[PDB]
């Protein structure tokens, strides 16, 4: 057989945006 | 039938110009690049096209990136002209060029500090273009031509004008093509190039043939060797310069015959590398004590 | 995935030999043709196997036509060895070598002046052989090797030994691809090739730069120019014979200075032609009385 | 150094399902230069070998 | 009389803004 579990042995990293204007 | 795509494929990179390279308003076009899938040579798309005679275009949006700061500035227009025998090259007024730029429908204008597109305007009817190299008439083989026009004198930040002609940006296309009937088109597409000189090895033994390793190519593909050797005094001591250089794998015999009676200068090696891009011939001398160094030129087809 | 076919392609011709020329059983393998994609330069099937990671024949049929007589005959058999490193090269016994061939799948038996075909069988899972050219492992670019068979001697109308070996056809590949990831894929497979070897003119007044025209070469495409010569005595009278061939048009220089305090054959010109397969260059010399003939050679990319 | 190289010698294979690089970049907008950025999927093919 | 067509050839032009942060 073969069988496939969901391994839950990892963690995210979201990542975000931004931007400084010149003033 | 043969519908290919959609991909992306690098055109040219464009060279905004100084002010003083700027004279006449025809001086304003930066690139005139042909759009036919034969006019980009070394691309993939190029390369497919040799391999059928029609195409026509169902989607060329050409994306243009920027290669430049956002503290200088300077501004394109840039359209595709598909009639390509419409020649704004002789347009003697400067503003007169740019109107034509952005009457064309689908043109576009940008600050060239950022990244614009302009897609390819379809005809009316379902007409098929050449590929190949353009034989007589441009209306067969060119389904539009782009232009990008400089409206701008180039700025920098410090507030002067860039005296050097700067390279500003790249060009990429993303076509979606159909072709038709299969074949070869007899005029290759690609350019050769002198790869790299390197001298050929100095033989210890008159007459005996020393085996010369050479490294550094490109693995397991042909090269082309041509001798080349630039001021050498071969009567500065006695004896006569006769080398003879023949491949233990390929076929040719470069003789080197520097008797001033005689003289033959010719012969040419053709030789590939194997696995790991090195290969060897066997160079021999009959005068061993002439330690005046030859060359020879490596010959590659680069695409 | 791109599914292009189905369509015709040039192997290679075959040459049929003798009984003399057959001592091994091993010397009875006439070609050893490895059916990948990227094998068989300047065909069809190989340019455009260098614009994709991966291919799969889904079927690949091999065609044999004869150029030969119904006076001669020699039986074949042809064979298609799915596993490219299975050699039947090392075989001792000339009877096993046939047996090992008509028991692979889809071989065909043939007498070699009837036209015959052969198919690859294709394998139970789905795997994507790599294109390009050859590497590390030969079982990752391959899918199969053509082999011919030759099982008996060659022989002539009234039933006696052929004592000369014969080239007596060719073989033909109807195919049919899967093709996956499109890449450039380096390392090219274009092969250059001396296009021809055409000598300077001769001009009248020393120190004048003239045009030479050469004709009868491709339309558009470019070239390359090293210098050569053969038996030449440049010290027949008064002078050093000097010259120097520059285009009008393309980049570069050709230098012959056969000075014997310093000697110089080096340099070269990338030229493209006109629409009419023809280029000029400007030769002039120093001394236009000495009239020592000068070659140069014509490099060009011939796929 | 990362947990994936740690934990994929405590499996026989793998297979990326989905692969995704994100190229964060740290300098500002003064300075420019133009970058082509690409996943080859034959690891032998390799450009370093190409004179033009 | 006088009569007021409608003329249907022109085509449009229409402007977009952005604008790029310090970083
Ligand atoms: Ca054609
Ligand atoms: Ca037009
Ligand atoms: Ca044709
Ligand atoms: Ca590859
Ligand atoms: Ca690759």
């Amino acid at each position: 057989r073969r069988r496939v579990v969901i391994n839950q042995s990892n963690q995210s990293m979201p990542v975000t945006s931004n931007g400084a204007p010149l003033q | 039938i043969s519908r290919l795509g959609p991909d992306s494929d690098f055109l040219t990179s464009v060279v905004a110009k100084a002010s003083t390279s700027i004279v006449t308003p025809a001086d304003r076009i930066l690139v005139k690049q042909p759009l036919s899938a034969s006019s980009f040579p070394g691309t993939r798309i190029t390369g497919l096209s040799s391999y059928w005679e029609r195409y026509k275009w169902l989607s060329a949006v050409a994306r243009y990136v920027p290669a430049v700061p956002n503290t200088v500035a300077c501004q394109f227009v840039m359209y595709i002209d598909t009639d390509p025998l419409d020649d704004p090259s002789n347009i003697s007024d400067d503003n007169q060029i740019v109107r034509q730029a952005v009457s064309q429908a689908g043109s576009n204008q940008f600050n060239f500090n950022t990244s614009k597109t302009v897609p390819l305007i379809v005809r009316a009817d379902n007409q098929y273009y050449y590929t190949g190299v353009d034989k007589q008439n441009l209306r067969f083989s060119l389904q539009g031509i782009l232009y990008i026009i400089q409206v701008t004198d180039l700025i920098n930040f410090n507030g002067e004008l860039i005296t050097q002609d700067l390279t500003c940006g790249s060009l990429f296309l993303d076509w979606l093509v159909n072709f038709s009937i299969p074949q070869i088109n007899p005029t290759s597409l690609t350019d050769v190039r002198v790869d790299k000189a390197v001298n050929f090895i100095k033989p210890e033994v008159s007459g005996v043939a020393e085996i010369q390793t050479v490294t550094g190519l490109s693995p397991s593909t042909s090269y082309l060797l041509t001798p080349a050797f630039l001021e050498q005094n071969f009567q500065s001591e006695a004896g006569i310069y006769i080398l003879s250089a023949t491949p233990v794998e390929g076929e040719g015999t470069i003789s080197i015959n520097m008797d001033p009676t005689v003289t033959t200068v010719s012969g040419f090696i053709k030789v590939k590398t194997d696995t790991f891009g090195t290969f060897d011939l066997s160079v021999v001398l009959t005068t061993a004590s002439k330690k005046q160094t030859t060359g020879f030129n490596i010959i590659a087809a680069t695409s």
